[PDB]
């Protein structure tokens, strides 16, 4: 609040415009760098009501309807994880809108494999999109099919182990 | 990477400063539903598509090409037989065509 | 006012049923990327001393 020493620092010039310029850009890079990395789907996607995927269990991953904040119990456990002129600005985009489009790209992976991502959304069982993308990498469909259960338990059982290799690493 | 969709080609503009990409890339268009089955079962045994997708219109089994509607008739040349129907989850009651049975027919 | 991320969009989910495409759009977008800037050189001695 010294008016003296702000007059003997206009002395110096554009200084402070050029630090205060510096620092807007690098608040607006944050929030085009949130952009860029979770918006990239202009629909929202939803689950539907029933979770019959051939097996798969998503219940870790897909948004928790008992927790107000409607993140996944992954996410839930991520955030719990994480703990003079000056001022902090609020990003753009909120927890609760990252996560729902989180939720939204869960959403369109899950039921319509990799066409939301180059179109429309396009329907597909979830045994069937595991398929294709078992052919993707040079697996016959067969394979898929005959060991339905057996990928489904691995999966699920993976999944969990992430959940708790999470919970139990400091 | 080469724009939304699935990507065809690109074609470059020299820009001041910069570079500017046409991408060319083909989106799909016009869906429409159809009753899906991961394998027929045919004579005890199982018939996958070899690079397809089983579709029904509702009373008729055909094999298209997964991007595109293009409805064929299930053949043993475009299916591939892989165990029996005790296994495979979902598996439906269909025919199978052969080519070769005309052929010793006549 | 609180900005709305997407349209709503419920797929239409089932364990039979395949949604095929019968069409296609060819889609031309643009992409623009920097490559250089002004290639701008100071003489120190001149800029500082004159
Ligand atoms: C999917 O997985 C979840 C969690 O792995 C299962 O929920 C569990 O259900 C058992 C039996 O009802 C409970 O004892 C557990 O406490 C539940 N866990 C949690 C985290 O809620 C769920 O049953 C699985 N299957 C389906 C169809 O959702
Ligand atoms: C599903 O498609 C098949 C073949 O495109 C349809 O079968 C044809 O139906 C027309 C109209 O009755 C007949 O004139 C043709 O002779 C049929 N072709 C064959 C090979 O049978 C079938 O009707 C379609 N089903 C539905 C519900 O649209
Ligand atoms: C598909 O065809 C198979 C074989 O023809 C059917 O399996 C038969 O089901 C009847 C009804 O219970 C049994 O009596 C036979 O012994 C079964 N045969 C075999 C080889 O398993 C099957 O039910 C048919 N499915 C549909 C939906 O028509
Ligand atoms: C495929 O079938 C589903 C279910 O019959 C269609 O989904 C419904 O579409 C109507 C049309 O506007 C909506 O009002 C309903 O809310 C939709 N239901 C669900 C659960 O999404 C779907 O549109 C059909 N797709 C095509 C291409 O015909
Ligand atoms: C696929 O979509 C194209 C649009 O790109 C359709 O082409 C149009 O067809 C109508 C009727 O024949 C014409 O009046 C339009 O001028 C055409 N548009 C263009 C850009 O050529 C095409 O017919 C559609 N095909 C199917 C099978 O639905
Ligand atoms: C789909 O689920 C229903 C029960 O909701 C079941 O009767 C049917 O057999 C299932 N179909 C496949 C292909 O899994």
């Amino acid at each position: 609040d010294s008016t003296e020493c702000s007059n003997l620092l206009l002395q110096y010039g554009s200084f402070c415009t050029q630090l205060n310029r510096a620092l807007t850009g690098i608040a607006v890079e944050q929030d085009k760098n949130t952009q860029e990395v979770f918006a990239q789907v202009k629909q929202i996607y939803k689950t539907p009501p029933i979770k019959d995927f051939g097996g798969f269990n998503f219940s870790q991953i897909l948004p928790d309807p008992s927790k107000p904040s409607k993140r996944s119990p992954i996410e839930d456990l991520l955030f719990n994880k994480v703990t003079n002129g000056l001022t902090v600005l609020p990003p753009l985009l909120t927890d609760e809108m990252i996560a729902q489009y989180t939720s939204a790209l869960l959403a369109g992976t899950i039921t319509s494999g990799w066409t939301f991502g180059a179109g429309p959304a396009l329907q597909i069982p979830f045994p069937m999109q595991m398929a294709y993308r078992f052919n993707g990498i040079g697996v016959t469909q067969n394979v898929l099919y005959e060991n339905q259960k057996l990928i489904a338990n691995q999966f699920n059982s993976a999944i969990g182990k992430i959940q708790d290799s999470l919970s139990s690493t400091p | 990477f080469c724009g939304k969709g699935y990507h065809l080609m690109s074609f470059p503009q020299s820009a001041p400063h910069g570079v500017v990409f046409l991408h060319v890339t083909y989106v799909p268009a016009q869906e429409k539903n159809f009753t899906t089955a991961p394998a027929i079962c045919h004579d005890g045994k199982a018939h996958f598509p070899r690079e397809g997708v089983f579709v029904s219109n509702g009373t008729h089994w055909f094999v298209t090409q997964r991007n595109f509607y293009e409805p064929q008739i299930i053949t043993t040349d475009n299916t591939f037989v892989s165990g029996n129907c005790d296994v495979v989850i979902g598996i439906v009651n269909n025919t199978v065509y052969d080519p070769l049975q005309p052929e010793l027919d006549s | 006012y609180t900005m709305s991320l997407g349209a709503e969009n419920s797929v239409a989910y089932s364990n039979n049923s395949i949604a095929i495409p019968t069409n296609f759009t060819i889609s031309v977008t643009t992409e623009i990327l920097p490559v250089s800037m002004t290639k701008t050189s100071v003489d120190c001695t001149m800029y500082i001393c004159g």
